[PDB]
């Protein structure tokens, strides 16, 4: 049967990549709490997520194969790790894989002090929607594990890529902001992520055009305390951001004329000299 | 009722991901579990961040079509998409390119000798014997006539002239990526 | 000379495996599509034999 | 012919010529030339223009004389 | 009978461009390849832009190009 040959089609790689499956995968010390984290967090994800079921010996920092080995039979990239101890409470380690290896660990453990889903109050929405993403703090820019967080984030929660966006589907945000600035040497400040929805309310400062937007929790209160980093080989992620690949002097013409803009150069007729001829010349007056 | 609301460093957006990076002063004693301020204090953090990006986002340009609700896989007429740019911000794919197919020997043959690929006219070809058009192959396939034909067998002997060179075809093809 | 010999001239630039494929006129100075797009110049002329009949006709004059 | 008038005619002449179709003053002599270089520039950009077609032919046309 | 052969030299001694004596349709950004490299010849007479077509099932016929 060649149902099995459109499976191997779409896992196998593309110009433009399809949206990024996350695989929840709960690891030997998955509490309750965790499962319960990782049921809001993966419902946040959702439709593209997976749930594994089972306890699973996995030692994200001292064998990374067999995060490789379900990379591969899962086709999600996008990985997440249940773990605890009394050295790292409520943890969870997210993966990243560029090919099927892995492009990054990232080891965030849960503060105490969250709240779920069924902490808050719910209002209309939609399951399987694209959330818009804040943030904060100004290290995100710059700093390389904070750097490697956003990035982490937005590639895990931007679902799929869009060109025309229905202004009836921008129901939630996303919020996620550093504990508070900081220096060099100084220990890397755990990162607030918060989920909150969008009520909109009408403004005339500047018209009917743009209302005046305040928002309301939902769900994820999460306090991320950063720990172990796997940050990817140079080579590998020079080799990840490739673009697919798909010109001086021609445009696409509005109404799809190739034009070609020609370019002469100067003309500089002082350096010419007209031609001395005998009419021209006084020498040969007359009176 | 406030929207226009500002704060003294600029907010980069990616409308791409309809993500808004804020990049300005945190101070630690507003954040910390300390603070029981402190969810109204994101809140209303990330409700400026939303109010800045919404207010980009609603001046974007946007299209609006005509097209009537019955129609094929796009908007109806009464609804006004937002038209995004594509995502500023770069992040890592998940394979890398395709490219990694490789250029077999026929294609160097057909390179160097001056042949040039057919057209792809169809299945089907004119049976002159019968006046019907026959497929080349498949289901009934004008190559499967003498199979059945009513004319050693020499029917099974085409048949395993054929079949073997259906097994060079792939012999062939699965030597040319070891190259 | 050995070196000026057009074996060796096959040898130096890799393309030895291609007999099958080489044209007659090929050398240094035309490779195999030169010498057919050169060849334009002179085809167009049919070929009889002594008994009159066609060993085949011009390059695009064909009475089938 | 751009040698048997003025420089100020000529360069009104390109001037209001190149409003319609864009023109290039020229004096042609084998010897004494001006303008060859930058009709030279302006054909050869033009061959860069087309340069899936692989041979570009210029057709030269006006009065006999 | 599509092609006919078109003889050049002084002594009409070469036989390789060939000349279409049907009618063709040749495109929009047609360009007339070089006389040298020229052999099939698409005399400019014989190339259609229109013709008019007849719609079954309405009757009528049309000049569509």
């Amino acid at each position: 049967n060649a149902r099995a040959k459109r499976a191997l089609v779409k896992r196998e790689a593309k110009l433009v990549e399809n949206v990024k499956q996350a695989l929840f995968i709960p690891g030997q010390s998955c509490n309750k709490n965790l499962h319960d984290i990782m049921v809001d967090l993966s419902a946040l994800k959702k439709p593209d997520m997976k749930r594994f079921n089972r306890k699973n010996d996995i030692h994200p920092f001292e064998d990374m194969s067999p995060l490789e080995f379900f990379s591969e039979k899962n086709d999600c990239s996008l990985m997440v790790l249940m773990t605890s101890s009394k050295k790292r409470k409520n943890n969870m380690t997210f993966i990243r894989t560029f090919g099927y290896k892995i492009y990054d660990m990232i080891e965030l453990m849960v503060a105490d002090n969250f709240k779920l889903l069924s902490d808050f109050k719910k209002l209309t929405f939609t399951v399987g929607l694209k959330p818009m993403f804040t943030f904060q703090g100004a290290a995100f820019d710059t700093h390389p594990v904070y750097k490697q967080i956003k990035s982490l984030f937005l590639d895990f929660f931007r679902g799929e890529s869009t060109d025309l966006q229905d202004v009836a589907g921008l129901q939630h945000v996303i919020s996620m902001t550093i504990q508070g600035d900081f220096q060099d040497g100084e220990p890397l400040p755990n990162v607030l992520f918060r989920v909150y929805k969008l009520k909109s309310y009408k403004s005339d400062q500047g018209g009917k055009r743009l209302p005046r937007i305040e928002l309301v929790e939902i769900g994820p209160r999460l306090d991320f305390k950063i720990g172990r980093i796997h940050t990817p080989s140079p080579d590998m992620v020079t080799e990840a951001h490739k673009k697919p690949k798909q010109k001086k002097n021609v445009e696409l013409d509005i109404m799809g004329d190739k034009l070609g803009r020609i370019h002469m150069g100067k003309q500089d007729l002082g350096k010419l000299q007209t031609r001395k001829m005998k009419g021209l010349k006084s020498k040969f007056d007359q009176g | 009722l406030p929207v226009t609301v500002e704060k003294p460093i600029p907010v980069v957006y990616d409308l791409g991901n309809l993500a808004a990076f804020d990049s300005n002063v945190l101070d630690k004693n507003d954040l910390d579990s300390s603070n029981a301020r402190r969810e109204e204090k994101i809140k209303s953090l990330t409700r400026d961040n939303v109010q800045l990006l919404i207010n980009q986002l609603l001046s974007l340009p946007m299209k609006t079509t005509t097209e009537s609700v019955g129609g094929t896989g796009g908007q109806s007429s009464v609804m006004t998409l937002l038209q995004l740019p594509d995502p500023t911000t770069d992040l890592p794919r998940e394979k890398p390119l395709p490219k990694a197919k490789a250029m077999t020997k026929w294609e160097k043959f057909a390179a160097k000798k001056g042949i040039k690929p057919k057209e792809r006219a169809g299945k089907m070809i004119y049976d002159e014997a019968s006046g019907e058009w026959v497929p080349k192959w498949g289901y009934k396939g004008a190559n499967k006539k003498l199979d059945d034909q009513w004319l050693i067998d020499p029917r099974t002997l085409n048949r395993a002239e054929r079949k073997r060179l259906v097994k060079k075809n792939e012999k062939q093809q699965r030597r040319n990526m070891k190259n | 000379g050995t070196g000026k010999k057009e074996k060796s001239r096959r040898i130096r630039e890799g393309d030895t495996k291609d007999g099958n494929l080489r044209v007659k006129g090929e050398n240094f100075y035309r490779d195999s599509k030169r010498v057919k797009f050169l060849n334009m110049y002179t085809s167009g002329k049919e070929i009889r034999n002594k008994k009159g009949n066609l060993i085949r006709a011009a390059s695009f004059q064909d009475s089938t | 012919k751009c040698d048997l008038v003025p420089t100020w005619v000529a360069a009104a002449w390109v001037k209001h010529l190149s409003k319609e179709r864009p023109t290039l003053a020229f004096h042609a002599s084998i010897t004494n030339s001006f303008g060859k270089g930058s009709l030279i520039q302006l054909l050869r950009q033009f061959s860069q223009l087309h340069t899936d077609r692989k041979q570009i032919s210029v057709g030269f046309i006006g009065y006999p004389n | 009978e599509m092609f006919k052969v078109i003889k050049t030299g002084k002594s009409r001694s070469k036989s390789w461009k060939r000349m279409i004596t049907k009618h063709t349709f040749v495109g929009e950004g047609f360009t007339r390849r070089p006389v040298k490299m020229e052999r099939i010849i698409r005399p400019s007479a014989l190339r259609q832009k229109k013709a008019n077509v007849t719609h079954p099932e309405l009757g009528v016929t049309v000049f569509l190009p």
